[PDB]
């Protein structure tokens, strides 16, 4: 076989134990295990998982201190070599050169893989999880000793390049497509003229597009860090998820801006304009497979002011409810259409991250921290592969980047909308809510007239692309 | 078979997703992952009738504000849990009732108020406060501890019991 | 929709890396930085169909044994990768071939011959030579840049229809 250090100096040896580690019922996988087991898996000698090294990266904070890691992966890589065999003190006993057999296997089946193995959960510390750095500077002296003390030949390899990216972590990303981007649309509005940019001034594909291209960049920012322990739902949440928050606070305004644009069109004929162009961008979205700015579109669309006009739906094209009822039937039955279009699609796609957020929380209050066995308390793993599997399908997605290309004043444009204004919340609802209720009154009031507010042509351009550039 | 459409609003952090999965998981399996089907679903028996609850929970959504009304929606009843030491989420509750009964379109909209204890801290609302506030609603109010499970079953099928007597 | 296991392996030097990164991020990794042991997921449709790629980025330096048959053992298909202007890693290819061909015993394993590095201008590797070594090997022999993107979807979508016709 092969003899591992003794467990009196090499804690990382002691054999596993149902009191230990706890397999699930083709690597092994972990359901639980001690600190000290769990680390001895995440540099195992026998196989590798990237897996497993990104799980425990990102979720150890809960069971484990940064330093305390630290200073655990430091004792694994300090493995104590054998002593030599019966055969070598034969020919060192007699003057010979040892040919060390077993000294040697020790080293290429469990030193090399296991020290290898060390680093590299040091490589993707500093490199993915630099934060635990920034915000404990001795931590970081100590990665930079330890790194530092390595010596060796083979080793020399990794420690130069790992220091490197620590360096490059401490002072301070180009794209290359497969084909070009398609041509900026634009329709009333023309470049330069800011001043005139509105939802029906604007070309809907552009729209679309450059909302497209927010709503992306706001989704892959959202780091791990943001999610894991829940802390998005914590009262320092403003501190620990504020990419999240950013991003579910764009969707807000331009659901609410959606709203406004339809409520405060008073005349029917301009409303059904509006709310026809803002099925059209639905359109758009679907094609470009954001499906958080769908989503953005149901929800004003079902939202208590929009959702009652009957008299400005009913005058609305078949193909566009069409349109707006698939897209309405994503979220039904708990987004099982949703979940299954997203599954399917060929990506860049923005996806709805509410999904995620839900998901996450169930898994962390619906399963212990701990489980115990003989009464000892093992660290249930379980629960941090299952809050990983989400971050990871997070982390998938945020890969695939849009080919369409940034126009600055629309993009700068969607970034300054605040519908809201100086209102709160139930101030501005209630405002759009009664909107709602002066153009088109509840039965039996009759339904008012009021004048026209826009002075450029209603007809939509639109959603089909053009050529020329 | 009947099925109820129940929601549970409220302000994020009292506690509502511990709530749900309470009602519907299994209590007796070490492992719970919520991203498999019909972990929503739940057929039991009430006051004899058997009936399919179906939770819609959306807890850690609480940011999504505007996404609410779509939501709400659908239920045919609902849970307006708060925190019994978090005087903010119950002073919320007042809004949240108003957000039902303007979506439902209703004045008589089936809910139950329920104060959940989520950890040790120190209460901060008294029951008699909730009892008063619930009354004043003209509707039920429930403890819960969704922690212990104690009165979990308690608040879902009393409003179940308020949707077949509406 | 299914899962393919594809490994990217090959000299050290070579751009295995560089070539998984170009496909997985559209992003162009221009300095060096060895690699241990990577893995990326890749959600993508292939001939109409959805596909889950599992990319295992393995590490070139010829000189780590036990951690080989290792990873080889899961894998499904294989990335040979070799530079154009590197002879010594082009003869390092048979190495790779005779590995797997063992270590998963079986001499229809689906990979595909990779020579990388194909924007610079100092080729020592003729394709004529690349070509015949794939033919006797009855594997595809596909030229790629990590720098442009040329031929990288050609190279890792080839094996996964090789994955999915075996
Ligand atoms: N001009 C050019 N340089 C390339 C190309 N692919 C990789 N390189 C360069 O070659 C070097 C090594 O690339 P890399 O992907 O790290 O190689 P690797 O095979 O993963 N090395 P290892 O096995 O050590 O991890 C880098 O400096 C990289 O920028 C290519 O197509 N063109
Ligand atoms: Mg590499």
């Amino acid at each position: 076989q092969m003899r591992l250090p003794s467990a009196d100096v090499y804690r990382f040896a002691e054999p596993d134990s149902e009191e230990n580690i706890i397999f699930e019922e083709g690597i092994p996988i972990i359901k639980a295990g001690t600190v000290i087991k769990l680390i001895e898996r995440l540099t195992y000698h026998m196989y590798a998982d990237p897996n497993f090294v990104r799980t425990f990266l990102t979720t150890y904070r809960s069971f484990c201190k940064p330093q305390e890691l630290l200073s655990l992966i430091i004792e694994r890589f300090e493995i104590p070599e054998p002593e030599p065999t019966e055969a070598d003190r034969i020919a060192i006993e007699n003057g010979d050169q040892p040919l060390s057999a077993e000294l040697k296997r020790f080293r290429k089946e469990y030193i090399q893989p296991v020290q290898l193995r060390v680093l590299n959960v040091c490589r993707h510390w500093v490199e993915h999880h630099f934060y635990d750095f920034e915000r404990d500077a001795y931590l970081l002296q100590r990665m930079e000793e330890f790194i530092g003390t390595v010596r060796g030949k083979a080793m020399k390899k990794w420690v130069e390049s790992i220091t490197k990216i620590i360096q490059r972590k401490k002072i301070a990303h180009n794209i290359t497509f497969q084909s070009s981007p398609p041509t900026v649309e634009w329709h009333i509005s023309r470049p330069g003229h800011i001043e005139t940019f509105d939802l029906l001034t604007l070309h809907p594909i552009e729209i679309a597009r450059q909302l497209t291209l927010l709503e992306s960049d706001l989704y892959r920012a959202v780091q791990p860090s943001e999610l894991v322990g829940s802390v998005w739902t914590k009262e320092d949440k403003e501190i620990n998820s504020p990419n999240l928050l950013k991003m579910i606070r764009h969707t807000t305004n331009l659901t609410l801006w959606f709203e406004k644009c339809i409520v405060e069109t008073e005349n029917l004929e301009e409303r059904v304009a509006v709310v026809s162009r803002i099925i059209e961008i639905l359109q758009v979205f679907q094609e470009l497979n954001n499906f958080n700015g769908v989503l953005e579109v149901v929800s004003a669309m079902n939202s208590s002011p929009v959702y009652r006009l009957d008299h400005t739906f009913e005058q609305i094209p078949s193909r566009q409810k069409k349109i707006l009822e698939e897209a309405h039937e994503l979220s039904e039955d708990h987004y099982k259409k949703y979940l299954a279009k997203l599954r399917s699609i060929n990506p860049p796609c923005v996806p709805f991250f509410g999904i995620y957020l839900t998901n996450i929380l169930k898994t962390e209050e619906g399963n212990p921290e701990v489980l115990k066995r003989h009464g000892k308390e093992l660290i249930n793993f379980s629960k941090r592969r299952k809050v990983a599997e989400i971050t990871g399908e997070i982390q998938q997605y945020q890969n695939q980047p849009y080919c369409l290309r940034v126009e600055s004043d629309i993009k700068r444009f969607f970034e300054n909308l605040n519908p809201m204004g100086n209102s709160m919340e139930k101030e501005f609802t209630d405002y759009l809510f009664n909107k709602s209720l002066e153009i088109e009154p509840r039965n039996p009031k009759p339904l008012p007239r009021f004048p026209k507010k826009y002075s450029y042509p209603l007809k939509s351009p639109g959603v089909r692309p053009s050529n020329p550039r | 078979m009947t099925e109820y459409k129940l929601v549970v609003v409220g302000a994020g952090g009292v506690g509502k997703s511990a709530l749900t999965i309470q009602l519907i998981q299994n209590h007796f399996v070490d492992e719970y992952d919520p991203t498999i089907e019909d972990s929503y679903r739940k057929q039991v028996v009430i006051d004899g009738e058997t009936c399919l609850l179906d939770i819609l929970d959306t807890a850690g959504q609480e940011e999504y504000s505007a996404m609410r009304d779509q939501y709400m929606r659908t239920g045919e009843g609902f849970l307006c849990v708060f925190a019994i030491n978090n005087t903010k989420s119950f002073e919320d509750i007042h809004q949240y009732r108003e957000q039902i009964k303007r979506v439902k379109d209703s004045d008589d909209v089936p809910m139950v108020l329920v104060g959940n204890k989520c950890d040790l801290a120190a209460r901060t609302v008294e029951s008699r406060q909730a009892q008063d506030l619930a009354r004043s609603y003209g509707i039920p109010y429930i403890e819960t501890s969704a922690k212990t499970r104690q009165g979990v079953e308690d608040a879902f099928y009393t409003l179940v019991r308020e949707i077949r007597q509406h």
